[PDB]
RNA sequence: AAAAACCGUAAAUCCUAUCUUUUAAAGGAAGGAGAAGUCGUAACAAGGUUUCCGUAGGUGAACCUGCGGAAGGAUCAU
RNA sequence: CUUUUGAUGUUAGGGUAUUGGCCUAACAUGGCUAUGACGGGUAACGGGGAAUUAGAGUUCGAUUCCGGAGAGGGAGCCUGAGAAAUAGCUACCACAUCUAAGGAAGGCAGCAGGCGCGUAAAUUACCCAAUUCUAAAGAAGAGAGGUAGUGACAAGAAAUAACAAUGCAAGGUUUGUAUUGGAAUGGUGGGAAUUUAAAACCUUCCCAGAGUAACAAUUGGAGGGCAAGUCUGGUGCCAGCAGCCGCGGUAAUUCCAGCUCCAAUAGCGUAUAUUAAAAUUGUUGCAGUUAAAACGCUCGUAGUUGAA
């Protein structure tokens, strides 16, 4: 065996942050703007 | 709930080609024997 | 399995000759058990 | 030991949850109808079907037989109260032509803001939740209400909301104002 | 009343045999999986001796022969 | 199979509250059985019920209640109308307590909690205020029981915005799409009425109380089943992922990542059990020449169907 290289992807792989973006909306706001988002405007 | 006895490799099917860790276990509930897999690729030093 | 053996489209041995073999082992494994017992 | 009291589920799962022209129907009735979530119209699509398999368990009854002469005219008479089924509509083949618009007419952010008050469905639908409404002499806040025919007739704002000449605005506003109004005379 | 016997209910201990369930055990004999290991041409064509069956014997192994069958045959046929 | 040790019955008797092989004595040789007895297993208390249903069915049923059994596991027994009672007694073993060592007393499978087991399960709280019980029956008890506590076992209701302008697109002056900015209410802190045996929670009211409403909602995926990326980085048969097929040896659409997006939503994954899917247990409803499958052939009793 060679069990000496779990992880080794992981390990390796580069670290980045999840950035700011907005707080993505909730409740009624979401199914809103994706109901308008695919009916209304397209065409 | 077992416990970790100990490591060793376990190959695969002809068509792959990697190595699996797997992990035998002593049942306390039984007291037998058995071979796990354990999930994630840093999880095998992750344990004691 | 059952009487519908060989049917060799899958090219394997002779049903006849296994069933030989397995004859001797059935008879040896019989001396074994009397000499045993 | 056990409590007395029963309880039964109200929404079932539709089962097979990737069809695209199923799910694409249930998009256009929810941006029709303004409602929350799945569950809401899941749980209608359970009594709506309730009611049609009532109506067919009643069609499979001869002809004057006491029991459907009994359950149908109730039944009927509990959907007329609600207002699905119209004067014109007296048979059990139109008890069974409900749909789910008809069904979804009568919910409370449907009827206000069809009636007027709000600009949006969503608008009314909040504003139900902010409890200035009144069904006449009671004040209700749950959108899931179902209304009735003549219990549409009086539908209006609610006693205490500040529309309705109560309290009248921001305290925080107009205490502001007036200290800084007090201060400068 | 202690105390005692009697048919009786019969606790509990041991022996005996049986049954049921898991487990040891030198070695023996199978199966499976694995990996480019070793020996052969057995089978799929008239597979290079048509194939297969039932049975008896023999060979390092795939197998072979003897006897009676089948065509799932390589023939639907002077 | 049962029948010396009552098996089946007759006669007579003892016994019990009544009857009876319940038991005693005599006499008889009888009783059950492929319509599956006697046996063995059941990770088996039975029922109305629960899960799923097109309808047939299959599976779970300790579990609110009815009935049965038990209080360590057998045995026995007094009192009492009624107990073979166990928070009544006696005796054995296995445990185990206190012990001045001579001797005593024990049963949490009652309401709480401890150990052990295992993945697995809540406070040594309050009170008889509600129900209903007991008695010398209004004023006393009731871990029966109600309340409080822990509680993402399950189930139901519903917030995490909406609205006016401007600019953008689309269109003939309508929708959504970042800026402005004020109205509106929950969340929360507090104070009160009511509430309750007390206290709490809800309910209603009054102060404070939302702009990034810092008062923020995530789990799992994005090759096919399967809804949604040959989008961009790192690795290069390794790490890995993957319910199945499968991808990875330099463009990885499948691995580790960032963006975007998706299904669900205060809910979704993991596993085992289980049902439907299963018209793959098929009575309505399977199949039998070649896929799994008509016994070598016939007679033949039980069973099964049978002219008019």
């Amino acid at each position: 065996g060679s069990l000496a290289r779990a992880g080794k992807v992981k390990n390796q792989t580069p670290k980045v942050p999840k950035l700011d973006k907005k707080k993505r909306l909730t409740g009624r706001a979401k199914k809103r703007q994706l109901y308008n988002r695919r009916f209304s405007d397209n065409g | 709930k077992g416990i970790v006895v100990e490591k060793v490799a376990i190959e695969a099917k002809q068509p792959n080609s990697a190595y699996r860790k797997c992990v035998r276990v002593q049942l306390i509930k039984n007291g037998k024997k058995i071979t796990a897999f354990v999930p994630g690729d840093g999880c095998l030093n992750f344990i004691d | 399995h059952g009487a519908s053996r060989y049917k060799k489209s899958r090219a394997k041995m002779r049903w006849k000759w296994k069933k030989k073999r397995t004859r001797r082992l059935q008879k040896k494994r019989r001396k074994m058990r009397q000499r045993s017992r | 030991p056990k409590s007395y009291r029963n309880y039964s589920k109200t929404a079932r799962n539709p089962k097979r949850p990737f069809e695209k022209e199923r799910l694409d129907q249930e998009l256009k009735l929810i941006g029709e109808y303004g409602l929350k979530n799945k569950r809401e119209i899941w749980r209608v699509q359970y009594l709506l079907a309730k009611i049609r398999s009532a109506a067919r368990y009643l069609l499979t009854l001869d002809e004057k037989s006491s029991k459907r002469i009994f359950q149908g005219e109730a039944l009927l008479r509990r959907m007329v109260r609600q207002g699905l089924l119209g004067e014109n509509e007296e048979k059990l083949d139109y008890v069974l032509g409900l749909t789910l618009p008809k069904l979804l007419e009568r919910r409370l952010q449907t009827k206000v803001f069809k009636l007027g008050l709000a600009k949006s469905v969503h608008h009314a639908r909040v504003l139900i939740r902010q409890r200035h409404i009144r069904v006449g002499k009671q004040m209700v806040d749950i959108p899931s209400f179902l209304v009735r025919v003549d219990s549409e007739k009086h539908i209006d704002f609610a006693t205490t909301s500040p529309f309705g000449g109560a309290r009248p605005g921001r305290v925080k506003r107009k205490s502001l104002k007036k200290q800084k109004e007090k201060t400068e005379a």
